[PDB]
RNA sequence: GUGGCACGCGAGCUGGGUUCAGAACGUCGUGAGACAGUUCGGUCUCUAUCUGUUGUGGGCGCAGGAAAUUUGCGAGGGUCU
RNA sequence: AACCGCGAUCUCGGUGAAAUUGUAGUAUCGGUGAAGAUGCCGAUUACCCGCAACGGGACGAAAAGACCCCGUGAACCUUU
RNA sequence: UAUAUCGGUAGGGGAGCAUUCCAGCGACGUAGAAGGGAAAAGGGCGACUUUUUCUGGAGUUUCUGGAAAAGCAAAUGUAGGUAUAAGUAACGAUAAAGGGGGCGAGAACCCCCCUCGCCGAAAGACCAAGGUUUCCUGAUCAACGCUAAUCGGAUCAGGGUUAGUCGGGGCCUAAGGAUAAGCCGAAUGGCGAUCCGAUGGAAGAACCGGUUAAUAUUCCGGUACUGAUAC
RNA sequence: UACCGAUGGAGUGAGGGCAUGGGUGCUAAGGUCCAUGUCCGAGAGGAGAAGAAUCCGGACCACCGGCUAAGGUCCCGAAA
RNA sequence: AGGGUAGGGGUGAAAGGCUAAUCAACUUGGAGAUAGCUCGUACUCCCCGAAAUGCAUUUAGGUGCAGCCUGUUGGAUGU
RNA sequence: ACCGUGAGGGAAAGGUGAAAAGAACCUCGAACAGAGGAGUGCAAUAGACCCUGAACCCGUCUGCCUACAAGCGGUAGGAG
RNA sequence: UAAGGGCAGACGGUGGAUGCCUAGGCUCUCGGAGGCGAAGAAGGACGUGAUAAGCUGCGAAAAGCUGCGGGAAUCGGCACA
């Protein structure tokens, strides 16, 4: 018998083209252009999921550095003192305390200020 | 000589920005109460500056 | 009964719209669209004067379409329109079927000529 | 550049332009008002007022000078007959140009040019 | 003056030279033909999209709307004998 | 070299093609690099959109280089 | 349950999804099938799958097994449709146009008049080849006409070509061709003196005038002539 | 921890850079010909401004947790 | 104006000119000739994973056999 | 059909509705050119190119953004 | 302030994909039959209707003429008379 999968073949394209809405010009709707654009974006997304962790750690470190300099120390000295004293609070929590709970950050600094 | 690439819809529309039909310069002629082109003979009554210029029987 | 119900809903909706259409006008949609953009949003009597004295060829057909739309409004509202009451509330120009022609070119080559048509739609309403 | 060049060529060779001006002048003398393009009427005014001024000297010499421009004996007879007596003692400005509208076929700006003393309504 | 810029520059020009089909001389080859050679003749295509460059406008901005006169951040020209 | 005339050209009304075209919000300099960069790096410059004019670049368009070599490809020509 | 392992081109291996049709078993559908638009949810993972709603208005589908015209992004790939360059090149000889009236809803271009210009061993008037109704009139302006058009060699319908003397044919032969008697030759056939064959030779034989929207040496009025046929 | 027998299916038979030992070349070449390793080929991630094979390091997927490599801690740019 | 010469055949005051815009003809068929050459080859996830060397070859950008991969099996031996 | 002197080559083109019941009549307009109505019909967004009516391509409206800004146009963050 | 532009949604336009449908193809099976023509063939030309004929039929007796058998109310072929 003769088999042509017209509906399935068209439905695959339509499903992918729902994902390329918002793109610029022909890259949103022209299919060969749109499908080309969408796959390069997927490679970018794989790379950026890895880079997001580095970016957020850098942001935490910068906020901790500013709060430590307000308290009288630097980031490297503060982190060395915390590691020596065995305090396991991570940089995300430390940055959150520095931004939003300065009294708690101050007590943490005063703990290792010796 | 030859376009290296086709123009996008955006580029074409940006060029067409200055394509516009011109509005005619229309005066009202309050006596006859209808439009005509400023500095022309009012084609309905045949008047111009309050004087019969063209007489239509 | 489904399509009958849908048609009845649409027929009730059309009673509150006042519009006229020109279909298959054998002229360039782009050149017609210039005139449409000139008169969009404008009071009807001024629009009639503008179309009467415009320097574009398409304005002559747009003027008769506008007169037809005003007449449709008058019939649907069962009264004559007053002075400055109506305005061009919507206008659009779409492309229509193209006639394809062949024109000879040097050295035996033949090139295609497109003779384009358009549709025009005009909605009038009151400046409420 | 065309600094101080003071006549319109009207898209014609010189002989064609002169012949057209002569024909227009005869038509304007015979029928007292004609409908033309605005540019042609403005050129015709400069051409035709000196010819009308020449009738203020009623002489065979002035008749021959006018005929050298017209080459139309009917127009010459009408001009040195009725037109002369009508435009007598008017110090120039015998014609008037009024704009009317635009042509369908090419959008040309149209007007009429007329002899002033034959429009009673405009005095 | 000496050099660089695709020995600058043929979508700027030219076509003397060079690459082509005709023909001839010298030389080589049995020949078809050939040449550290010579000689006469021999179609130079494209409507400028992007960028670049030379000019000239429209829009908006500059605390609300304007008419004038201006300072000069800078740029270019000039520099021979 | 200057000037002149008409046709083309420019502006307006009517009709309306083509070659070309992966998508483009398509700047400069020096670097780098499949060794000659609008698209990478570091700087620099640059308000948004047209029109006229010129051809430096887009190794611009055109015909799967005719030169060169290759194929146990082809044709035609010569000959002891 | 632990430990170990899990980057990959050529390439080898494994396990699946969708599509068309068939058998068996179940089902759905005018109280709305397939298809098309929108939205939501799901899958060790994925190919894909469910559900809601609008359009649509008549068919579709689950599981198990069977069979294939069984899946596209590129081949200077093919068909159809639509873009870009672009409202750009161009509208086809630089013999040239101006005005007044008419008709018409609409006029630079159509009709009439005046003026202007071009050809005039032609761009005037005829015969032949070739074309084949393009000729004239009434309606029509969709398409065709490189613009518009009331106009046209355009569309539709009606009309229009009249010969004893004009042209041809009937008659004759040239080149050449087809043949007879004969000759040659695997076949199909090839030759070969009467016939065919004009571009040539005979033709049996007029003009004048008038008349149609469109034919005229053909129709008509005169004037003639030619060939056969019965006394 | 997968080396041999026998069998089913292959692809490859244009390699390249670096280090080391040499020939050739001019102790030239991002040159060329062998040998021994290694990497790119078929290999992403980090530093070196940007660099196929130099320095570090072999990516099952997710994480807004932590420790390190080479290399760094004045600002662009994480840390004296 | 009519006629004749037809494919490597005709014709050529000779250029390999011309033989219906085709010439070191056209149409149809053998025919889907052959092309060790170029280009192209479409759903999904999982496991493994090379070579660009040697020998031979009218062979050198092709191929045969080794070398190096993979599946399934039986032995112990590989680093 | 078309192309070619000829031998020969050689297309594109199906679907209103159950039934023509195929839209009397009115309005704008020179005109159905076209449309708005009325009426028929289950349905006219089934109105003659007429079932369904996708993409490319072309418009209108509404929301947000945009005239100090520079590279494959996404991707990961993130106010209003 | 948006001259213009970008994205999204809604709604249209164009175009004619898709789904559904079809006696138009394709491959076969069985049984026949395997020619037509000088009593003029195959294949054509011109005609033929109340009204122009594009097909179909027919042939100056021209969408038809005669006889026998069958059948019983419509018929006067198709291109929406
Ligand atoms: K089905
Ligand atoms: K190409
Ligand atoms: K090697
Ligand atoms: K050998
Ligand atoms: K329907
Ligand atoms: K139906
Ligand atoms: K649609
Ligand atoms: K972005
Ligand atoms: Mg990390
Ligand atoms: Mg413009
Ligand atoms: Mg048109
Ligand atoms: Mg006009
Ligand atoms: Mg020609
Ligand atoms: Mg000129
Ligand atoms: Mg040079
Ligand atoms: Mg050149
Ligand atoms: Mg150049
Ligand atoms: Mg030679
Ligand atoms: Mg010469
Ligand atoms: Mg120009
Ligand atoms: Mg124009
Ligand atoms: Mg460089
Ligand atoms: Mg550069
Ligand atoms: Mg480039
Ligand atoms: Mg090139
Ligand atoms: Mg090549
Ligand atoms: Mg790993
Ligand atoms: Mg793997
Ligand atoms: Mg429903
Ligand atoms: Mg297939
Ligand atoms: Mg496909
Ligand atoms: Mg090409
Ligand atoms: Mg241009
Ligand atoms: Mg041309
Ligand atoms: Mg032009
Ligand atoms: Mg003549
Ligand atoms: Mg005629
Ligand atoms: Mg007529
Ligand atoms: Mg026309
Ligand atoms: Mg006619
Ligand atoms: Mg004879
Ligand atoms: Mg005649
Ligand atoms: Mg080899
Ligand atoms: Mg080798
Ligand atoms: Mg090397
Ligand atoms: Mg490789
Ligand atoms: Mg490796
Ligand atoms: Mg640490
Ligand atoms: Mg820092
Ligand atoms: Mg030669
Ligand atoms: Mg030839
Ligand atoms: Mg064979
Ligand atoms: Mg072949
Ligand atoms: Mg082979
Ligand atoms: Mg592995
Ligand atoms: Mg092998
Ligand atoms: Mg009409
Ligand atoms: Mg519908
Ligand atoms: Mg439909
Ligand atoms: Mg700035
Ligand atoms: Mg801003
Ligand atoms: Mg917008
Ligand atoms: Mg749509
Ligand atoms: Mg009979
Ligand atoms: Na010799
Ligand atoms: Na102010
Ligand atoms: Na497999
Ligand atoms: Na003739
Ligand atoms: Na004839
Ligand atoms: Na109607
Ligand atoms: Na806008």
């Amino acid at each position: 018998p003769r088999s042509v999968n017209h509906v399935a073949s068209r439905a695959k394209r339509k499903r992918i083209l729902k994902l390329t809405r918002g793109y610029f010009g022909a890259r949103k709707n022209v299919w060969t252009v749109a499908k080309n654009t969408w796959e390069k974006g997927l490679t970018y997304a794989y790379r950026d999921r890895k880079s997001k962790k580095r970016n957020f750690r850098a942001l935490w470190i910068q906020r901790i550095n500013a709060a430590a300099r307000l308290e009288g120390m630097s980031y490297s000295r503060l982190m060395g003192a915390l590691h020596a004293n065995g305090i396991e609070i991570n940089r995300k929590v430390l940055a959150d305390l520095a931004m939003n709970h300065p009294e708690a950050f101050r007590a943490i600094v005063a703990k290792v200020k010796n | 000589a030859h376009p290296k690439r086709r123009q996008s819809k955006t580029r074409t529309a940006k060029r067409r920005t200055h394509d516009k039909a011109v509005m005619p310069t229309l005066a009202k002629c309050p006596n006859c109460g209808a439009w005509h082109i400023y500095h022309t003979v009012c084609g309905d009554c045949g008047y111009y500056r309050g004087k019969l210029a063209i007489e239509k029987e | 009964a489904r399509k009958h119900n849908s048609a009845e809903a649409r027929k009730e909706a059309l009673k509150q719209m006042y519009f006229a259409k020109l279909r298959n006008v054998p002229t360039s949609p782009r050149k017609m669209r210039l005139v449409a953009d000139m008169i969009r949003g404008m009071e009807v009597n001024r629009a009639l004067g503008v179309l009467k004295f415009s320097n574009k060829e398409a304005s002559a057909r747009v003027e008769k379409l506008l007169r037809s739309a005003v007449a449709n409004w008058e019939e649907k509202n069962e009264r004559k329109a007053e002075e400055g009451e109506l305005f061009v509330s919507r206008i659009c120009v779409d492309g229509a079927s193209t006639l394809k022609r062949l024109r000879p070119a040097p050295q035996g080559r033949g090139y295609r000529i497109r003779k384009r048509s358009n549709h025009v739609t005009i909605y009038v309403d009151t400046l409420n | 550049m065309r600094h101080n060049k003071k006549f319109n060529h009207l898209g014609r060779k010189a002989a064609h332009r002169k012949a057209m001006l002569s024909n227009m002048a005869a038509s304007l003398i015979l029928h007292k008002r004609i409908f033309t393009t605005v540019a042609k009427a403005k050129a015709l005014r400069i051409y035709v007022e000196p010819l009308l001024t020449k009738t203020k000297e009623d002489t065979t010499h002035s008749r021959r000078i006018a005929f050298s421009y017209l080459q139309n004996k009917y127009a010459l007879k009408e001009l040195f007959g009725d037109v002369a007596a009508k435009i007598a003692d008017r110090p120039g400005g015998y014609t008037r140009i009024l704009k009317t509208g635009y042509r369908l076929g090419d959008n040309a700006a149209m007007c009429f040019i007329e002899l002033v003393d034959y429009n009673e309504n405009m005095l």
